[PDB]
């Protein structure tokens, strides 16, 4: 479940603005190679500490781990002042798809368990990919984005649908139905 | 199957050796830094006064402080990881 939610989250960035995604995926890669490398600067300091363990306040090694402790120490609040810089410009970026790709991972676990009275109701995952990418672009829908989202679960539901009643039965149609809305919203039937 | 059962046991004995060699090689490097530090520290902390020993009955001051200003976050930092592997290698055997 959690796994399929950011994928689809993913999905979605990538699919509402290309900058946004360049952005993100930059800025943690960036962010990854920084903490290799400050993990490589900090694995000197065993070799400053005891490299011979004799001489240490004559020779220039301990002069190099000054040069060498100071790019850390810049490394470390440069890396700080990035973490700051990318959290708060992610969320509000990256955020603005989740109650989309929620109910997107509902739908799927929804459908998986349909083989279970009849078989043959096998449904794969690399079509339901081509779904949701044809979710996208069939849309074209200019609106306010927080107006855009239940539009687009809203068209989604319907080709989700249509295309799981091309395969059924003709005397499934009313189960598929009705399991399906006791998917989609549980809250409307309420206890026992 | 006791096969399972058998594969657990093998499993464990050897993780907790290979875990328990480098927790020891964790703590003897850790200890050598502890040791020339202090080491350095004490040899630092008279020999400037000698030389102005020698001078009053009759040039390292300036690196010596160059090597503080770092030892002074990196001995800081390479404090407490003896303490902290000293109180997680009595924790091995249910982890």
């Amino acid at each position: 479940r959690s796994g399929l939610r950011g994928q689809l989250l993913a999905l979605t960035i990538q699919h509402e603005k290309p900058d946004l995604e360049e952005q993100k995926t930059k800025l943690l890669q960036q962010e990854e190679d920084k903490k290799i490398q400050l993990a490589k600067l900090e694995e000197s300091l065993l070799e400053t500490l005891a490299t011979s363990q004799g001489n240490i306040l004559e020779n220039k090694d301990l002069i190099e781990s000054l040069n060498q402790t100071k790019a850390s120490s810049a490394l470390i609040q440069e890396s700080l002042k990035e973490s700051y810089k990318l959290q708060i410009s992610l969320d509000q970026e990256r955020d603005a798809y989740l109650p989309l790709a929620e109910s997107a991972s509902k739908m799927y676990f929804i459908i998986s368990d349909l083989s279970k009275i009849n078989n043959m109701y096998r449904f794969s995952l690399a079509a339901f990919l081509r779904l949701f990418q044809r979710a996208l672009q069939n849309k074209q829908d200019s609106e306010n984005t927080e107006q855009r989202i239940q539009s687009l679960i809203s068209s989604l539901q319907h080709m989700v649908y249509e295309y799981i009643c091309r395969c059924l039965f003709k005397a499934d149609q009313l189960m598929f139905a009705l399991h399906f809305v006791r998917g989609m919203h549980p809250e409307l039937f309420q206890e026992n | 199957t006791p096969s399972q059962y058998m594969t657990f046991l093998h499993v464990y004995s050897a993780i907790s050796s290979s875990k328990k060699k480098e927790l020891l090689k964790r703590q003897s490097h850790l200890q050598a830094g502890v040791s020339k530090l202090n080491e350095a520290k004490a040899l630092v902390d008279e020999l400037n006064r000698k030389a102005g020993e020698q001078s009053v009955l009759l040039e390292t001051i300036k690196a010596a402080e160059v090597l503080i200003n770092q030892l002074d976050r990196e001995h800081k930092r390479w404090n407490a990881q003896v303490v902290e592997i000293t109180e997680e290698l009595a924790t091995l055997p249910k982890r």
